[PDB]
């Protein structure tokens, strides 16, 4: 008679909650502040000035340790208010996370908050589940690192995930670079976070770039404002859909890598002949930066152009991608049989 | 140990169940080939081969007004279900109105849908 924990650790927010719910309860930055013994998330920005802040995640990679350890702290007590030994518990890694990661996860889990079940997810995986298919390829663009993920009849392959070399937090950095066209100095912690709020509010894919580019010259049209908090209003223009436009030409950031209608391609073709349509035909979004508007019509031509003629090309943008990892563990841990999936504290100690 | 995974795939024939509040529950036999638009299912046709041996085909059925949870249950379950089977399910996705002649074939009235469906567990 009990409830699993879902915890979905990501680079730039940590999504948690119980089991059987839509969506996360609790959604918080994943920072850890010290004084320059240790704040997480929301309040770890509000004293920023009295504190270092670090990002214990990188690129979905957890990095340090001991920072992490404040996290899922955090999570449990300050957040969930639930006793991590007296819950299983579902925690998410990310595509290709190393093995030797994640058994420092678990033997944090099992030997530090004494769980007494879990089970690890990948992130790509429970997304694909949660929008109801058993094969596809995520497109999972978060706020530190991209993957494209293919999957088949309910398993990731491991030789075809790939990386597209750039994320939610680069697209912030590239807005506060070209505002400085305007004449916008943003350059702070704090500021970043106001620039990361115009990017998610203002932003949009364009469906054809240079068509984007020209019609946008022709008027004032394109222009929108947004209110900061000091209530001055910031006016952006082409900056909104030259923003993203990063994700398919990373050369905007200086980066040599692939755009993700590219990596998407790539990483179907790693897989053999007979089951690329399968993928072709679910190319399913999820995370943050796979909310802009304009992205599945932008994604399907692209993947169109570089696609063989005879596959048939579907990209399913779910409204709910944004927490779509978390909603897919929330269901896995749900179900009658997720008491079988899970390791117990006895055996990992036994092991 | 789930019941219904101890259940399958024993016998030619069909198999039905219905996700009901994040579990497997049979689909009484007289309503098979009638599908709630609310619900999401998981069907396993058993065909007797010449050699003897068991064939499978795993279909995952979505109707146009399941529930999230339903449908990604409905998906977790099949992977479930085939891993039960040792890998030899063929899977199938199957949406209300573009289901496989395969999927269609396995009832001889056809595919009728019916309004409503059992509740969301979410
Ligand atoms: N509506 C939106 N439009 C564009 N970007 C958005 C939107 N909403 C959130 N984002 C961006 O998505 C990112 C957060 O996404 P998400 O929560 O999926 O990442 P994460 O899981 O923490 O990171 P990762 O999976 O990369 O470790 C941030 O860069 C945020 O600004
Ligand atoms: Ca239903
Ligand atoms: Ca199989
Ligand atoms: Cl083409
Ligand atoms: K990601
Ligand atoms: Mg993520």
């Amino acid at each position: 008679d009990v409830q699993a924990l879902v915890v979905d650790n990501g680079s730039g927010n940590v999504k948690a909650g119980v089991a059987g719910d839509d969506a996360p309860r609790s959604v918080f930055p994943s920072i850890v502040g010290r004084p320059k013994d240790a704040f997480v998330g929301d309040e770890a920005q509000t004293k920023r000035g009295i504190l270092t802040l670090k990002y214990p995640i990188e690129h979905g990679i957890v990095t340090n340790w001991d920072d992490m350890e404040k996290i899922w702290h955090h999570t449990f007590y300050n957040e969930l208010r639930a006793a991590p030994e007296e819950h299983p518990v579902l925690l998410t890694e990310a595509p290709l996370n190393p093995k030797g990661n994640r058994e420092r996860m678990t033997q944090i889990m099992f030997e530090s908050f004494n769980v007494p079940a879990m089970y690890v997810a990948i992130q790509a995986v429970l997304s694909l589940y949660s929008s109801g298919r058993t094969t596809g390829i995520v497109l999972d663009s978060g706020d530190g690192v991209s993957h494209t993920v293919p999957i088949y009849e309910g398993y990731a392959l491991p030789h075809a995930i790939m990386r597209l070399d750039l994320a939610g937090r680069d697209l912030t950095e590239y807005l506060m670079k070209i505002l400085h066209e305007r004449g916008y100095g943003f350059s702070t912690s704090a500021e970043k976070e106001i620039v990361r709020d115009i990017k998610e509010k203002l932003c949009y894919i364009a469906l054809n770039f240079d068509e984007e580019m020209k019609t946008s010259e022709q008027s004032s049209d394109i222009e929108k404002s947004y209110e900061l908090p000091d209530g001055n209003i910031i006016t952006v223009g082409n900056e909104r859909f030259r923003c993203p436009e990063a994700l398919f030409q990373p050369s905007f950031l200086g980066k040599e890598a692939a755009g993700i209608h590219t990596t998407t391609f790539n990483s179907i073709k790693k897989c053999d002949v007979d089951i690329r349509k399968d993928l072709y035909g679910n190319i399913v979004l999820s995370g943050g930066t796979t909310m802009y508007e304009g992205i599945g019509e932008r994604l399907t031509r692209d993947i169109t152009t570089l696609a063989p003629s005879t596959m048939k090309i579907k990209v399913v943008a779910p409204p709910e991608r944004k927490y779509s990892v978390w909603i897919g563990g929330s269901i896995l841990s749900s179900l009658s049989t997720f008491q079988q999936m899970w390791i117990t504290k006895e055996e990992y100690d036994e092991s | 140990e789930h019941p219904e995974f101890l259940k399958a795939g024993k016998e030619p024939g069909l198999q039905i169940w219905r996700v009901e509040k994040f579990d497997l529950v049979p689909v009484p036999p007289n309503l098979y080939g009638d599908f709630f638009t609310g619900d999401a299912y998981v069907i396993l046709k058993t065909v007797q081969l010449r050699q003897g041996q068991l064939q499978y085909d795993l279909h995952y059925w979505l109707g146009n007004e399941c529930s999230q949870d339903e449908s990604g249950a409905a998906a977790i379950f099949t992977v479930q279900l085939d891993d039960y089977l040792n890998g030899r399910a063929v899977q199938h996705r199957e949406v209300q109105g573009f289901e496989s002649s395969t999927f269609s074939g396995y009832f001889k009235s056809g595919l009728k849908y019916k309004k409503g469906g059992v509740a969301s567990g979410f």
